[PDB]
Parts: C-alpha cells; structure tokens; sequence
C-alpha cells in the first residue's frame, strides 16, 4: 500500500547474495552489488545487473564493514532498499540508524529493537520480566573469584565461565573442583582483559545434556507475529553449528505448543516486527531455559523454508513494502507439516588434525542434483580458488524426503556424488 | 543491416555509404570496440598478463590469457581465455 | 489411496538446440559456456551439459530437464521465467 521499492542493493557476500538475487529478479526489481578488490573473482558480481567495489585501501575483512562508502554508493545510484544479510553490519544499529538517516529503506528490525538486543542483560532482564525462564546464575557481571566462590556454593558445584564482547565461543572452560576453580578462573579474567575488552564473566549451570531448540519469528508493522516452526541443530563440535534437522526430533505436543506460545509472548512483548530467531535449550528432565533472541536471518531458515513451502525472503520484502500479513494470505492455521529436511554445509577443513580449515584450488568439481535435493553454490566452481580471509563455505546442501531415514540416505546418496578434486 | 537505426546514422551513411556498410559490418561481427586499452587495440593482451575492460557502469570484468595451439588440421588455432573465474576456449 | 495427496503444482520444461526461427530446425556445434540456476523449488535434471561438449547430429538434442513445484500456477510460472532468464548456453 505504501511506496513500491525499485531498486535494492545487499552488503553481504557468498550465498545470501545469490539468494536474494534470485528474490529481487522474480519481483522484477534492479539489484546492485558490491564487492572488494582482493574479492573480484566470485559469481554474483556477474549475478546482479551493476557492481561496484568497495574499501579500495581497506583490510579484506574491513573493507565491508565500511559504512560511508556504502551510503554514498547507495546514495549515487538511487537505491531505495538495503539488505543486511547476517555476519556483516546485521547486529550493528549504527548502520541502521545512518541508513534510516540517510532515507534508504533498511530490510530489518528498527535500531531501538536491535540496541535492546545484542548485549545479555538487556534480553535477561526482559526475559525475566515475563515468563520465558532464564538458566540461574549472576545477573550483574561478575570479576571477583569470591563473589564467584559464593555463586559455586549456592547454585552448583559444576559451573561454566560466559564472557561478554562476542558471541563466539572465546574462553567456554567448565569447573569441576576446587584446586583447578582458582587458576581457570585466573586465566579466563587474564585472556578476557588482555585479549578481548571488558572482562565481565558470569557463573551459570552447565547442563550436563544440552537440547537447544530454535523458533522462527515473523513480524509486521501492524502488530500481527507469526511463529513458523521449530528446529533442532543439536549438532555441534565444539559450539558451532554442523548438520541441522527441519522438525523437532521427539517432542511431547505441549512441549512444542507450550514453546511456540512463550515465542510468540517474547515477540509481542519486545513488538518485534520482522524475521528473527529466538534460542532456548532443553534439558533431559524438561526445562526450557532462555538464551537469546537473533535479530537477524539465520542460515538455517531453508529447513523450515521447505518444509511450510513458504518463502521467507518474499515475506521480508513485501513486508519492508507495507503490506499487512493477511494481505500476503499467510495464517497461522494455513500451515502445515509436509516432510522432513536435513541441512548441511561443505567446508575446507581438514578432518583430521583439528577441523583446521584448508586453501587451495579447485581442480575437478561435480554436483550431485537429486530428488528432495536443493543445492546452494557460494564459489564452486570449475578453476575457483578459495581465499583464507573469509570463511570456508563452498556449497549449502538441503535434502527433503518423506521420512527422517528416507532424506538420511537421500542426503548420503548426494554427497557421495559430489565430486572435489583438489 | 538496420535493427535499431537512428537518424545520426541515417545521415551519417548518406556521407560515406561504402565505409558505413563495411563498419557495421564489422562491428556485428568482432563486437563492440571502444571500451578496450589503446595498446590493447593495437598490439594485443600479452600471454601470462590479467588485464580489465570496462563496459557499462556496473558491468566490469577481467580476462587472462594463457596459452595458444597449434593448427589441427584447417589451419585452425585454440585459445585459452581466463574469465573472471571460468576457462573459454575460442577458435 | 488415502495417503496421496495433492500438494501444490508443477510445471515441466525442456531445452532443445533447435532453431525457434526458420523451422524448429536441430543445430549442431559445440558449446562455448554452460551455467546452472537451480534455486528454491527448482529441480534441474543435466542429461549432457558441460564446458566444451559436443553435440552429435544423430542422436536426440535434449540437454537439460528443468521442473518448478511451488503453491500456485503463478509462482511457478514465475520461477521458470527466472531460472530460464538465468540459464545462459552460448555459442
Ligand atoms: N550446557 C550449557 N550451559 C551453560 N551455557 C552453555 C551451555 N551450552 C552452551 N552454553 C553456551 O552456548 C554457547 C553456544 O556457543 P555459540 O554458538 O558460539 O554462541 P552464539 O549462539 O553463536 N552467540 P551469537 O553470536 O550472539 O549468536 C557457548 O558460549 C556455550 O558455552
């Protein structure tokens, strides 16, 4: 009902890239596309209709992170919309803020929304403030061994360090005893003060059998949430992410009816109004505990993608266009379960030394397309060489089959057709 | 030869119809010049060397040259063209 | 009977070296460049499609089956008209 976008530019790389390409030409809308100089060999340069580079003299991995030179090259072409992708300025509200200012249309949650997210005690203290419990622990951030040693006492004897300035998994050492309690805790607050900022740690309780469950969270601006489904990417090696599986794996119906409800109350509560994930976790005995809410588009959305038949990236569009849910005919009772998908992700890391991650070129590459296969290619491609600047994704493949066993063997059939040589 | 004429051209073959018959002819057939180095124009992209041609305000791209056959049988030679990321062949 | 059920729609093509212009007339040569668009709901079937290949003039000029599932006539005509503007075999 409001202004109709005509043009969208994207500040991501690799598979997103591609992805929302492929959104804005079955729209019919201009893309533009940027790229750095020591990145000029991919394919979605040649994808979009116009390219232009970026950080000339800046870092590879600083040279998107430069927002001016995007203003001005989104200002210069007469772009209109703006896609955040995720990794790179997606859970910054800086740039929002400077897009909203600058009159370009951001696809995304609103900089108050996102200010609120990112740092934990804003989304704990909101966590608490209704239902959706929270694992016990230290609220404000702790940095004494006593005020911890009183934390150990009361709660549990088995605790886990969590640090703040990032997300990633940085000093994650879980303490067992006493002896090895003082000098963890003496490493973890030297390597938070010198190797990263703020040395603020906090004392929780590792659960001895984590199940984190995700749920998809869609929004307008009328106030109308949609929740899509669950899923369960209890695969990890260490704390990331490896093989995802569409559906909830076993889970009671008021498990699963119970969770959804809980989302849904977050989301209206924090009046989100776009695509985001919210995270929890599930203990054997049963206990949804809160984790953190994702204000971005996660990777893993093409499970839930394929099973519901619904596609998000058109939602997100037609969404930042003004029209309401029911105008896009999407209702909570107009979705149901078809099928089960598996997800994986075909990386260059060695698998035997430490999942350390390799470079080179390609010499012999073949793809394997089947029935329930769906196949996302980043930079593969005949000739291609990899860059250890960023990350090591050569190809997102998804597998949809009738039964959990059925896409198993579909996925492994696809896989041993993949043919890298090199 | 006329698929999108404009008058320019128009007048500009009543000025020299021979040369402009012979011009559009060969720019159907090589492509579109203009866009490539002066010394690349004249002498060539040396072997082993990436340079960058320039066509539109987006569209910029890059060739590699790498190697040349021999004649097969018809006095024909092979040519291998690096693109941005892929490998042509041309004859 | 009770467990099959309808579940969206589907549209099937499929890409032929055959002339559009004079009569559907079969071409023969060799391809210079091949490129995939396999995307959302896009299945794509490659009988002989590569960089280089060659193709006989006896045998059928089938190249590549393209299929599009997707919840309404609509989408999917608008997912072949997508993946076909991707598709790019020249020469
Ligand atoms: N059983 C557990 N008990 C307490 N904390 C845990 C437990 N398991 C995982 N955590 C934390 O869960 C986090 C998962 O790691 P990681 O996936 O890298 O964070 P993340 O979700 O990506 N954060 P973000 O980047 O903001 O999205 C690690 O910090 C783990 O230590």
């Amino acid at each position: 009902e409001y202004k109709p976008i005509k043009k969208v530019m994207v500040a991501n790389r690799g598979e997103i890239a591609i992805r929302v390409f492929r959104a804005c030409t079955e729209l019919g809308i201009r893309t533009v596309a940027i790229y750095s100089e020591q990145d000029t060999g991919q394919m979605h340069r040649q994808k979009a209709d116009e390219a232009y580079l970026i950080g000339r003299g800046l870092a590879p991995v600083q040279a998107y992170l430069h927002i001016p030179d995007i203003i001005k090259v989104a200002k210069e072409n007469n772009v209109d919309a703006v896609h955040p992708g995720y990794g790179f300025l997606s859970e910054r509200a800086d740039f929002a803020q400077a897009c909203q200012d600058a009159g370009v249309r951001f696809i995304g949650p609103s900089p108050e929304v996102v200010r609120k997210m990112g740092d934990k005690v804003e989304a704990r203290a909101i966590a608490i403030a209704a239902g959706v419990p929270v694992v016990p622990g230290t609220d404000a951030p702790i940095t004494s061994l006593h005020e911890a040693h009183e934390f150990s006492n009361t709660y549990g004897f088995p605790i886990i360090f969590k640090a703040a300035y990032g997300g990633g998994g940085r000093g994650m050492r879980v303490v067992h005893s006493y002896e090895e309690l003082e000098e963890n805790y003496t490493r973890a607050y030297s390597e938070a003060l010198a190797a990263f900022g703020n040395g603020a740690l906090f004392v929780e309780k590792f659960i001895e059998k984590p199940r984190h469950i995700e749920v998809q969270i869609l929004g307008d601006q009328y106030g109308n949430i949609l929740h899509l489904y669950e899923r369960d990417c209890s695969i990890q090696r260490r704390h990331q992410k490896v093989v995802e599986i569409a559906p909830a794996a076993h889970l009671d119906p008021q498990l699963r009816t119970r969770l959804t409800s809980d989302s849904v109350k977050l989301a209206k509560q924090v009046g989100y109004e776009n695509a985001g994930t919210v995270e929890f976790l599930v203990d054997r005995h049963g206990k949804h505990y809160f984790i953190e809410v994702n204000s971005r588009l996660q990777v893993e959305h093409t499970v839930t993608e394929e099973i519901t038949d619904v596609d998000l990236v058109h939602a997100q569009i037609h969404v930042a266009e003004g029209r309401s849910l029911p105008d896009l005919g999407l209702r909570q009772e107009n979705i149901r379960i078809n099928g089960c998908a598996i997800q994986c992700r075909v990386t260059t890391e060695d698998p035997a030394r430490s999942f350390q991650p390799d470079t080179g070129r390609i010499e012999v590459f073949r793809s394997g397309e089947g029935m329930g296969i769906r196949l996302d290619n980043a930079s593969a491609f005949q000739g291609a060489v990899i860059s250890p600047h960023y990350d090591s994704l050569l190809v997102k493949v998804i597998a949809h089959g009738k039964d959990h066993p059925t896409a198993a063997t579909k996925m492994s059939r696809a896989l041993a057709e993949f043919r890298v040589r090199g | 030869h006329g698929e999108e004429v404009t008058p320019e051209d128009v007048l500009s073959a009543a000025m020299y119809p021979d040369v402009f018959a012979h011009f559009k002819d060969f720019t159907a057939t090589f492509g579109p010049l203009d866009s490539l180095n002066t010394r690349l124009f004249l002498q060539g992209p040396k072997i082993a060397e990436e340079f960058e041609v320039e066509l539109e305000r987006g569209k910029t791209l890059h060739i590699k040259a790498l190697a040349v056959s021999d004649l097969n049988r018809a006095g024909q030679r092979q040519v291998f063209f690096e693109l941005n990321g892929q490998l042509r062949s041309i004859l």
